[PDB]
Parts: structure tokens; sequence; C-alpha cells
């Protein structure tokens, strides 16, 4: 069976070096190109370079010249992608893929792909979240429904858990996935849609728990005095 | 050299899905198409314009001509919904992928998004950071484009947008955060979140109300 | 003119080890 097997996930810090590998199996390794493709989580595929191991011929996208090095070793059927000085912007998934050598007897496209190697480059250390109340406003109310929530900002690492009223309130509750800010810290929000008439009677509290940092916060969300 | 794909395309089951890839004289070279599902490596579905790998079903086909290539899925099935990328070999040192297209096979009627924009709270202002929170709920298909405006001027710095996620009622939700300095929040006049979905847009604005 | 071979020419390599 034709197959490309890549190396395990990598968690590095900025300024460090890295070398991930892709091993071919089930075919004659020297007689096919192997290309490397970058994909930032949630974004499109970006091609970086390609190498023919038979004679070692290597091509790079002009942007990446001097940023990475692609290599290959025939005795071990392995292609390699290496960074000398990693930077935060290098955080992404990386795929290796086999490409034909320009002949009709083979598929002249990325017909085989490795499972990918995730590379996470962050100088972030464990930090607890900050919980801010997203209070429901008079403009928010529409058809008797108001939206209110909590902002869990600047925490690391994942995950954080959020509940409302110690788990009593489930309906209308949606907790969004986390976003990675430029600071390397994570942020997310939890939202609840509730009858606007209940803002006077019912009290709403979000319970945020970040276990990695041993952080427990209970924040009350209430209407503003305007 | 760029390849232009539509961010999202939606079609009904059993009908024909078409995804278009635009490039300068792209008809002169060969175009390949890859299918990618969440959490999985791409899969070559069409190569050399119209060829099918052995395992691919006959429903997939391709075309290429002039300044336009096309991927066509006949009698589209629910299982076919995924991200799709076109790809070519333009120059010797440049292999170019398209921006990608999210294909949805309609399982429910289309729903326009509802938007809620939260300004910074007094607490966050005090901590010398500020975050405008744009929350998007109840839309299908699960694809939206967020654009932040400072007094009608597009701004892209300090923007972090979530990947759409589904809800209990099987509609999609998402969030977009615009991080600003209190200096900017007070010195500027108003900020706005503009959500685009299936060609329509919903805009909501906030200001530093003196209250 | 042969479009396929014209395309392959950009990335042709011989069967070498």
């Amino acid at each position: 069976e034709v197959q490309l097997v890549q190396s395990g996930a990598e968690v590095k810090k900025p300024g460090e070096s890295l070398k991930i590998s892709c091993k071919g199996s089930g075919y004659r390794f020297p007689s096919s190109w192997i290309g490397w493709v970058r994909q930032v989580p949630g974004k499109g595929l970006e091609w970086m370079g390609i190498i023919y191991p038979g004679d070692g011929e290597t091509r790079y996208r002009a942007s990446f010249q001097g940023q990475v090095t692609i290599s290959a070793d025939q005795s071990s059927n392995t292609a390699y992608l290496q960074w000398s000085s990693l930077k935060a912007s290098d955080t992404a998934m990386y795929y290796c893929a086999r490409h034909g050598r320009g002949v009709r007897e083979v598929i002249n496209a990325f017909d085989i792909w490795g499972q990918g190697t995730m590379v996470t480059v962050s100088s972030a250390s464990t930090k607890g979240p900050s919980v801010f109340p997203l209070a429901p406003s008079s403009k928010s109310t529409s058809g008797g429904t108001a939206a209110l929530g909590c902002l869990v900002k600047d925490y690391f690492p994942e995950p954080v858990t959020v509940s409302w009223n110690s788990g009593a309130l489930t309906s209308g509750v949606h907790t969004f996935p986390a976003v990675l800010q430029s600071s390397g810290l994570y942020s997310l929000s939890s939202v609840v849609t509730v009858p606007s008439s209940s803002l006077g009677t019912q009290t709403y509290i979000c319970n945020v728990n970040h276990k990695p940092s041993n952080t427990k916060v209970d924040k009350k969300v209430e209407p503003k005095s305007c | 050299y760029e390849l232009t794909q539509p961010p999202s395309v939606s079609v009904a089951p059993g009908t024909t899905a078409t995804i278009t890839c635009g490039g300068v004289d792209i008809g002169s070279t060969l175009v390949h198409w890859y299918q990618q599902r969440p959490g999985q490596a791409p899969l070559l579905v069409i190569y050399d314009d119209s060829d099918r790998p052995s395992g691919i079903p006959e429903r997939f086909s391709g075309s290429n001509s002039g300044n336009m290539a096309t991927l066509t899925i006949s009698r589209v099935e629910a299982g076919d919904e995924a991200d799709y990328y076109c790809q070519v070999w333009h120059s010797t040192s440049a292999v170019i992928f398209g921006g990608g297209t999210k294909l949805t096979v309609l399982s429910q009627p289309k729903a326009a998004p509802s938007v809620t924009l939260f300004p910074p709270s007094s607490e966050e202002l005090q901590a010398n950071k500020a975050t405008l929170v744009c929350l998007i709920s109840d839309f299908y298909p699960g694809a939206v484009t967020v654009a932040w405006k400072a007094d009608s001027s597009p701004v892209k710095a300090g923007v972090e947008t979530t990947t759409p996620s589904k809800q209990s009622n099987n509609k999609y939700a998402a969030s977009s955060y615009l991080s600003l300095t209190p200096e900017q929040w007070k010195s500027h006049r108003s900020y706005s979140c503009q959500v685009t979905h299936e060609g329509s847009t919903v805009e909501k604005t906030v200001a530093p109300t003196e209250c | 003119r042969d479009k396929k071979q014209k395309a392959y020419a950009l990335f042709y390599r011989p069967d070498v080890v």
C-alpha cells in the first residue's frame, strides 16, 4: 500500500530549530517528487517547496527562500523540512505529498498525502483568564430576546470550561471556540439568549474554570444603568 | 499569480455542484482538485483537468478553459460537503493553490445571521485593554465574512474571527473579536461589525456612550 | 501542441536512484 507517514506533533518556542520528516512506503522512493504544504488552522493550503530525491533537486517558493530547508535521504526513504529559527508565525499544520515526475505512466499531481505534522510555536507560559461581563443592552433586545455573555480573555493554555448558574441554565447557551491572539494568549466567549423581561427578576452568572492554572471565577452579568 | 475561488458554495442534494477557479490564462496548464475534510489530509479528487483517481466516484468531473477551471459534482450527496482546492504548477518554482471553497449540501432552509455587538465593559477599560465582541448566530450555511469598520474605514489589525460552529437547533454560530486600546476607543467616533452571508450583509455599530 | 507534455515539462525528472 502506498503511504506517507509523518512525524509526531511538535511544540516549540520562538528562536528554536526544528526538523520534521515524512517517510514513504509502498513505492520506489527516489522516482517521485515530495512537496511540503503549509496550512494555518482554519485557512487555506500554501505551498512551500518540493524535492526530487533521485538527484536531490529542490525548489522553493520565493517567500520561503532562506526561511526553511527541504532535504531527502534515499537510504531511509525520508524527506525532511527544517527551520533554523522558528517564529510564532510558523505555527501551522504541515503536509508532505507525493507528486509525479512528469510522465504519463504516473499521476502528475499530489496523489498521496501524509497525515500531517502540527507545529505550534509559542513563547506563552501558563496564565489564568480574565472574565469580563458582556452585559445585555437596550439595543440588544429584539422580540423579547436579549443576548448576554462572558469574555474569557488572555488565558493559556487551553482548555477552559464555562457554565451558567452552576449548570442550571442550559438552553440558549453557546460557548465559542477559542481564538489565538497575537500575544499567544487564548480568548473565547460564552453567550446566552434569554427573555428580555427576565433581566429584572433572573440573575445570570458565568462560572469559568481554567484547570491548568487552577483558576475559578464566577462573574455576574447584569444590565447597565443607562 | 493567484487562483480565485469563491469562499463558499451551497447546492441542493441530487443537483449539480460547481466550484470555479479563476486564473490568468489558466486554460493553458493543467488543473488539479483536492477535497479536504475537517481534521484530515487533502485527497486528490481530479487531476489533469478531468481525470478521476481510481477510487473517486463518477460523479466528480473537471473542466478547464480560457481563464476559468471548474469542478463539478453531479447528483451531489451529503457526504461530499467539504473544503475544495484547485491547484496548478504556474512557474518552475511556483506551485499555486486556490483560496479554497467550502461546499455545503443543503440540509435545511437558508437562514440569515443575527448579530450582537458588545462594547468594552468598564472593567476591561480599566485594565488598559478593550475588546469589541461581534457574535453571529442562527445562520445556514455555516460560512460568513466579517469586516470591522472604524467610521467606514476598513480595519484588519487586531482582528480574530472564529470558525463557524453549529448550535443546538442545528444552525451555525461564530464570533469575531476586535482588540483596541482605550486610547483608540475614546479617540474614535464609532466602531462597526459587518457580517456578510450568502451575499447579504448585516452591520451593527457601537460608540463610547457617556453613561 | 500537446498541453499535457507542455505541463509535465515544468517538473519532469528521469527515473534515477
